[PDB]
RNA sequence: GAAAUUGAAACCUGGCGCAAUAGAUAUAGUACCGCAAGGGAAAGAUGAAAAAACCAAGCAUAAUAUAGCAAGGACUAACCCCUAUACCUUCUGCAUAAUGAAUUAACUAGAAAUAACUUUGCAAGGAGAGCCAAAGCUAAGACCCCCGAAACCAGACGA
RNA sequence: CCGAGCCUGGUGAUAGCUGGUUGUCCAAGAUAGAAUCUUAGUUCAACUUUAAAUUUGCCCACAGAACCCUCUAAAUCCCCUU
RNA sequence: ACUGAACUCCUCACACCCAAUUGGACCAAUCUAUCACCCUAUAGAAGAACUAAUGUUAGUAUAAGUAACAUGAAAACAUUCU
RNA sequence: UCUCUUACUUUUAACCAGUGAAAUUGACCUGCCCGUGAAGAGGCGGGCAUAACACAGCAAGACGAGAAGACCCUAUGGAGCU
């Protein structure tokens, strides 16, 4: 096994110079060996990927999936430790930067079939990983405008050369 | 576990390369890196450019004021300033000044001889370009001036490296005389002009204004702008050629996406023809 | 991935231990010692292999002949089967006949 | 293959042979073993050939390290800042002399695919073709099916 | 599938026929008769075969030099 | 296991490095990668012939275009230039068409002139003086 | 090969020229020489007196490795060769014309 | 496939053996399977003290945009253009037919003679008794795979 | 899982049959047959490979190679010179 | 007339496009002798190289989050009801 | 049963939550028509078509998948019976 995500909170950066923008706080937190499919967990992880902490918690609270409450617990723990240990100013002033599911260590069992024959059943486990970053959630990338497309196309035309010549 | 050493060693080497690629080390000056002898290097610098340099003068050319300050401060901090009293190394000011002055004068001389029709402003701007931080630093980098220069910080800031390069010019001036140094300027700085449009080197604003002033200087009629050729006027991709006529005689024709852009282009074409910076101009004689 | 992520502990070989230093001594016992002893007598190993050489089948026949009686029952059975198999292989099988 | 590899256009460092030709090779470092069969040829090279090479190429600084090593190497550095490491392991004197001369002749440009076997900054003298070249002008510049 | 003869194919055929017709003509006039020809190249032909025979007979193992054997000692040539 | 391969990683990597830019499991799975890489290398070797061929058809296409601007056909241009004892290959003629259009017009003019000299010679059966551009420089 | 060259132009020659780097050579065999307003073209070559083109050797290199691969299916036929071709880079220094017509 | 006949030297604590799919089946004849005789596994890795970094497949980071053995030639440019009928094995010959492969890691298949050839030593003799010899004899080098039946017999174990 | 149980041994049974047979590079290299419980195989010849010895090999021109049957051609064999 | 190959020429180079088979030049890694000492040299050895055996063991995919599986109701969770 | 099928209930189903297999799989960026390949083409040629992604149906094709067959032939392969 590897447990690198835990070690990520142990990084210490040198003190910042006065003439430097303030570094946003990063918090790394994970739950290991969740009895739940990583594939099922993925959807919930994807859901809250860009969201603020409060938005994410709201969405998870009213979700019907088993993994939703597990992510809610992990998020709450992360929010708490962010303020306590990592010197985050406001508990609300956090957004999900990374939200991922990974495979866990699994167990093989036997599934009996309707003859002498059988199948191998696998008890799924997963890890949930989250990275929280201090600050407002970054604005979503705006949909490409007609003018943007037009500009790109002109750029393509202007870029072209006489090929296979002097 | 397989018995053997060679495979494990090879793999260690691979992992080392992977670590280096993933996390590249901060740039380090060549002086600090092994296989370095300063005296051998400066001699080789001289020989590379097929020129005779005074060793002492060239040494002086490479040393910088910031380096001297840093060395003094380091000696003060270490506590051996009184113990290791030594004559202060000569600064970079004198040689750099002499080199810069000579470079500018010879560039103006070359440019004036080759292009007589050019105005003073234009030649000034072209000399400025050739003596600019960009090209001079590029030449300096690729002549191993950065390697030999003694500086406070690495990589060497562009201002310092420019100064050092002109110091080298100055050292050569004192060593080999003006004519040899002129040949050096021609071989390095002038060659940067090759494959470049005039207005790429000399940035201009309102070329039509420049053109009308130039034509009234030569006592001819003000240019008349006419649409020579046109394609796809209503489309998002039009081509327009506009021509400039002086007493119903063609001086320049310029293409553009719009009429206004075409006008500007025609004006620039006109200026190129007037000043003699045509694409088909006689190439520089070396 | 079947490659080790650390170097193996370095091998130190004493090239001048007593065994290596005195290797080859008495190989010329016969020619320098009035032929009182053959060099083959210096060979230390199995009774059946002392100063003799032969292929797998020949070696097995020799082992059975010489130490066969003293062998363990299971070992003797294996040797019998080995000879029986090697007989069939060498006599009945191959490319050249 | 080309699609699997980077490419570049034909280029010089600083318009090398335009004003005056400047040898691109700057430094040449040799790692040779006093004892060791790999560096045998290398040793013999250092004994006879390196002095003459140094005389022939004054612009290049030659370093000879003479340290314990299983494989002897030559490191070539160029003015543009390229570094090339070449193994002279179990090579004859002739082979090493050949390789060293090649390094001297080479510039610092990467030995990758060169897209065009020629390079020009002024391809045209008469003026690059456009659709309106080889087209006649018309009176009053009238488009087809234009009344006025 | 039926194949048909084009004009190009006919032209290609007649071109070759024209060449071979000229070939016939140049084979028509021999410089020497058969009787005059007899034994003119015999001496050269013979000597050529003796050259072949000499090559065949000269087959033998190459020379072996003491220098070649001793030069292998140079594998352990070292600096002091 | 008295002897077993310790260098298999590097043997795999030699093939795999060429497969990196492929899509699918071909890029990473050796069994599949090796087959595609052999094909890639074979194609690469055979492509040299096509490169040369494709360049020439490109040149001919370009020459045809430029000739047609001057109202001349491709066979006319090439044929008559050869008859004028000028030996300019198709690569250079295509380059001239793009970059030196005045020179190309001159060559088109020369070809056209020679073409008319040919027609005049053909029409004028018997004893007639040779065309000015028709006459050929003799080398001995 | 026919090379359309101008002043300060680089060309890659796919062979070793047996010339030291920095050596200036005159390229004979000029077919066509053109300006903005005139062209002179020889039959097939222009005279020596008429035109002079000068180049210099600036670089002598190996080409990037070229793969030669042979494969025939179901025959157990597979060959691989790596070739590098010697190369020379020439800088066309000057083109000069003398009044000889 | 003999025998008469000849003749046999004696120092254990060593290894050009394996190193967790290897070497014993073995951490164990255990767990498990079978009424029974019987078959028969798998696996462990900190540090002096616990009274102290990168790499297989699979995925995720990061779904997708006309078109086609997945590439190659390329190109300013990923794609667009042009070129290109997967690999192995079998059948008298043919592949495009049929066979085999989800993928990764590890494991998994040419063993020896007579006679010849090559290189030495000695030479009408060679060989450290025997054997060969009308240039031979002595020594060395160098050629001969893997998996799979239905069966047959012997001795046990089973109503 | 009985046209003759199961287990162990003989046993690495045997299989002219099926499948498989693992680095790189170069070179030479293809279709007369005979016998055989033989045509799914093997042995000899033919062809192929290597090494060695020695002289001819191939291409060929005059001359030359049957009558009978009442017919019969392209050709073939042999062969100096070249 | 032109287009049109790996044919031929051109610049440079050259052992570098057949099945079975046969001859030759090299060689990965390992162990040993002696070297060497950031990973090698000359030799001697050998369980000496795997894109393929419905190969063996292990891991992880695909089909697939599919097929399939499960708890009568209310409530004080005392109990009652169906 | 059918002419000639319809309506309703339960199971299944589909959706939501939990748990979670199997045969199968060379790689696939997996179209249509005509032709070619002795039949037979998603992939070859000539035409045509073509933003990209789910979910639910279907069984015309992928000589669709798994064994087990039946037919003919072969083995100097077995076995039972007479
Ligand atoms: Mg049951
Ligand atoms: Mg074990
Ligand atoms: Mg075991
Ligand atoms: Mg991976
Ligand atoms: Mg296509
Ligand atoms: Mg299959
Ligand atoms: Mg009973
Ligand atoms: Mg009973
Ligand atoms: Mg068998
Ligand atoms: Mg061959
Ligand atoms: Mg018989
Ligand atoms: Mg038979
Ligand atoms: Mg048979
Ligand atoms: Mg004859
Ligand atoms: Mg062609
Ligand atoms: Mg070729
Ligand atoms: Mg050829
Ligand atoms: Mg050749
Ligand atoms: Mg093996
Ligand atoms: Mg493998
Ligand atoms: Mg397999
Ligand atoms: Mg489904
Ligand atoms: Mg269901
Ligand atoms: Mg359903
Ligand atoms: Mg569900
Ligand atoms: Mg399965
Ligand atoms: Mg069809
Ligand atoms: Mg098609
Ligand atoms: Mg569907
Ligand atoms: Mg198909
Ligand atoms: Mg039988
Ligand atoms: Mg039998």
């Amino acid at each position: 096994i590897s447990r690198k995500w835990e070690k990520k909170n142990k990084i210490v950066y040198p003190p910042q110079l006065p003439g430097e923008p303030r570094r946003p706080a990063e918090i790394y937190h994970c739950r290991r060996q969740i009895k739940y499919s990583k594939d099922k967990m993925w959807y919930l992880a994807k859901l809250i990927r860009g969201m603020s902490i409060d938005q994410a918690l709201a969405q998870l609270e009213f979700n019907d999936k088993k993994g939703a409450k597990i992510i809610k617990e992990v998020l709450l723990e992360a929010q708490d430790m962010a303020v306590r240990d990592h010197n985050v100013e406001f508990r609300s002033n956090l957004y999900i930067a990374e939200s991922t599911s990974g495979r866990g260590q699994c167990l093989k069992r036997i599934r009996y079939h309707g003859r002498g024959r059988f199948g191998i059943m696998e008890k799924v486990y997963c890890h949930y990983f989250v990275k929280l970053v201090e600050g407002p959630p970054p604005p979503p990338e705006p949909p490409k405008t007609a003018v943007a497309h037009a500009k790109e196309y002109i750029q393509q035309l202007r870029s072209r050369t006489i090929v296979h010549t002097l | 576990v397989k018995k053997g050493f060679r495979a494990a060693f090879r793999f260690q080497k691979e992992l080392e390369r992977q670590r280096l690629l993933r996390c590249p080390p901060p740039p380090v000056r060549r002086s600090e890196k092994p296989n370095w002898d300063y005296h051998a290097e400066i001699q080789a610098f001289g020989h590379r450019l097929q020129e005779n340099f005074s060793l002492d003068l060239l040494k002086t050319a490479f040393v910088n004021s910031c380096y001297i300050k840093s060395e003094e401060a380091k000696r003060q901090q270490l506590g051996i300033e009184k113990e290791a009293v030594l004559l202060n190394l000569k600064s970079n000011q004198e040689l750099s000044e002499q080199g810069t002055s000579f470079s500018q004068t010879c560039l103006t001389q070359f440019l004036e001889d080759e292009y007589p029709d050019m105005p003073t402003e234009g030649i000034k701007n072209l000399v400025d370009f050739l003596t600019g931080e960009e090209v001079v630093c590029h030449v300096a980098r690729n002549l191993a001036v950065e390697q030999l220069t003694l500086s406070e910080e690495f990589p060497v800031p562009p201002a310092v490296l420019q100064q050092t390069f002109f110091a080298v010019i100055g050292a050569l001036l004192q060593s080999s005389g003006p004519e040899r140094t002129a040949l050096f300027i021609r071989d390095f700085l002038i060659t940067q002009m090759t494959g470049k449009e005039l207005f790429e080197m000399w940035k201009i604003i309102n070329p039509m204004g420049l053109l009308v002033e130039e034509l009234k200087k030569r006592n001819v009629s003000a240019p008349e702008s006419r649409l020579t050729r046109q394609s796809g006027g209503t489309t998002a991709l039009p081509l327009y050629f506009v021509g400039l006529y002086c007493d119903k005689k063609l001086i320049a024709e310029g293409p553009g996406e719009t009429v206004l852009v075409a006008e500007e282009e025609a004006a620039r074409v006109a200026l190129r023809k007037l000043y003699g910076f045509t694409e088909n101009r006689r190439p520089w004689n070396y | 991935i079947g490659i080790r992520l650390t170097l193996p502990p370095p091998k130190v070989v004493d090239r001048w231990n007593e065994k290596r230093a005195m290797f080859g001594v008495y190989d010329n016992i016969g020619i320098l010692g009035n032929f009182e002893k053959h060099p083959k007598e210096l060979i230390r190993g199995p009774i059946w292999l002392r100063g003799w050489k032969g292929n797998e089948l020949q070696r097995c026949i020799r082992k059975r002949k010489m130490v066969g009686s003293r062998m363990f029952a299971d070992d003797l059975h294996n040797l019998n089967k080995r000879i029986r198999y090697l007989y069939k292989h060498f006599n009945r099988h191959g490319k050249f006949r | 293959t080309a699609r699997g590899t980077p490419s570049r256009f034909l280029a010089s460092v600083l318009h090398n042979g335009l004003g005056r030709y400047v040898q691109q090779l700057q430094r040449l470092s040799f790692s040779v073993s006093r004892d060791g069969a790999s560096s045998r040829g290398a040793r013999e090279f250092v004994e006879r050939e390196v002095i003459d090479f140094a005389r022939r190429n004054p612009g290049v600084v030659i370093y000879v390290n003479s340290r314990p090593c299983c494989v002897p190497r030559v490191v070539a550095e160029y003015l543009n800042g390229a570094v090339r490491e070449e193994s002279i392991h179990c090579k004859s004197v002739e082979e090493i002399s050949t390789l060293v001369q090649k390094l001297a002749d080479q510039s610092g440009l990467d030995v990758i695919r060169i897209r065009k076997p020629f390079h020009t900054d002024n391809p045209s003298i008469q003026g690059q073709w456009h659709p309106f070249t080889n087209k006649p002008t018309t009176f009053r510049g009238l488009r087809p099916r234009e009344v006025q | 599938r039926p194949r048909f003869v084009s004009l190009r194919a006919k032209q290609n055929m007649i071109r070759r026929l024209e060449i071979e017709a000229e070939n016939h003509y140049w084979l028509s006039m021999p410089y020497m008769t058969r009787e005059q020809e007899r034994g003119h190249a015999a001496v050269r032909r013979r000597e050529a075969f003796e050259a072949i025979k000499a090559a065949a007979t000269s087959k033998f193992p190459p020379h072996r030099f003491i220098a070649d054997q001793l030069d292998h000692l140079n594998v352990t040539k070292k600096w002091s | 296991l008295r002897n077993r391969v310790t260098d298999r990683y590097f043997r795999i990597q030699e093939v795999l490095k060429h497969a990196r830019h492929f899509r699918g499991r071909k890029n990473r799975c050796y069994r599949l990668a090796v087959r595609t890489v052999i094909r890639a290398f074979v194609k690469c070797t055979k492509a040299r012939y096509l490169k040369k061929k494709n360049m020439r058809t490109l040149w001919i296409n370009r020459i045809t275009a430029a000739s047609q601007e001057h109202g001349l056909k491709y066979p006319a241009l090439i044929g008559n230039l050869v008859k004028c004892q000028v030996e300019l290959n198709r690569k250079v003629l295509a380059d001239l068409a793009i970059y030196e259009p005045k020179t190309f017009k001159s060559l088109a003019a020369l070809a056209s002139r020679r073409r008319h000299e040919g027609f005049a010679a053909a029409l004028g059966d018997g004893k007639e003086p040779e065309g000015i551009f028709s006459r050929v420089v003799q080398y001995h | 090969r026919q090379w359309k060259v101008t002043s300060e132009d680089l060309i890659l020659i796919g062979n070793e020229l047996d010339l030291a780097c920095g050596e200036r050579i005159r390229l004979e065999k000029v077919l066509l020489v053109g300006a903005d307003n005139f062209t002179l073209l020889g039959k097939p070559l222009l005279g020596k007196d008429l035109v002079r083109v000068e180049a210099t050797v600036i670089e002598k290199t190996e080409s990037w490795p070229r793969i030669i691969m042979r494969f025939r299916k179901r025959k157990n036929f597979k060959k691989k060769r790596i070739v590098t071709t010697p190369q020379t880079v020439l800088r066309i220094n000057s083109i000069e014309i003398a009044p000889c017509l």
